[PDB]
């Protein structure tokens, strides 16, 4: 099929990747876990700001190109 | 020849905090041939930001037993590197190395191997 399903369709996906429209609607961020918009998520793309609770437990980030390049 | 974006720092005795008045510049350290053992000479030259104060051109040769380093004597900046001479011609310097900003970051650098070795190194030895 194709348009119904095209095969095993959740997957765990990371902040920052290749994330389209439609894939967009269905992001859920787990309130459960300590990233979390400050609002609520857009459902959409663009620049969204999550709450952090804890910052001084260590978390994975990346580095931006502002920090590399000066 | 060696040469890092630095600014000119104020020194205290006073509690030993060391408050910095930022200014931009270069220092330049010169790897000498005086010796086999400290005497390195640090001179330092402004660029630019002539607001808070100056310092000309000093050399000030690295002496073994009077000279102690250590990043933060303070935590209210890091990337300090201290020259301690009991006042007898002492200045302080404040890096402003670039490789994630002009801000500091304390336990000196971001690029922390490369700076580590300069600063044991010049205690050490000499060229």
């Amino acid at each position: 099929f194709y348009k119904n399903k095209y095969s095993s369709k959740p997957y765990k996906v990371d902040n920052m990747t290749r994330i389209l429209p439609q894939q967009s609607r269905y992001i859920s961020f787990i309130k459960d876990d300590r990233f979390v918009p400050v609002r609520k998520f857009k459902g959409n793309n663009g620049v969204v700001v999550l709450r952090d609770r804890e910052p001084k437990e260590p978390v994975a980030l990346i580095e931006t190109v502002r920090q590399m390049k000066d | 020849v060696i040469k890092f974006r630095a600014g000119v720092c104020e020194y205290n005795e006073d509690s030993r905090l060391c408050t910095p008045i930022p200014v931009q510049g270069e220092i330049e350290i010169k790897p000498n041939e005086e010796e086999e053992l400290g005497f390195w000479d640090f001179e330092w030259r402004p660029t630019e930001k002539p607001v808070g104060r100056e310092l000309d051109p000093i050399s000030l040769i690295l002496i073994p037993g009077e000279t102690m380093w250590v990043p933060i004597k303070s935590s209210k900046s890091g990337r300090i590197f201290a020259l301690v001479f009991s006042s007898n011609e002492r200045y302080f310097f404040w890096l402003q190395e670039k490789n994630s900003g002009n801000l500091p970051l304390n336990e000196l650098s971001a690029k922390d191997k490369e700076i580590y070795n300069k600063m044991i190194g010049v205690l050490n030895n000499s060229s």
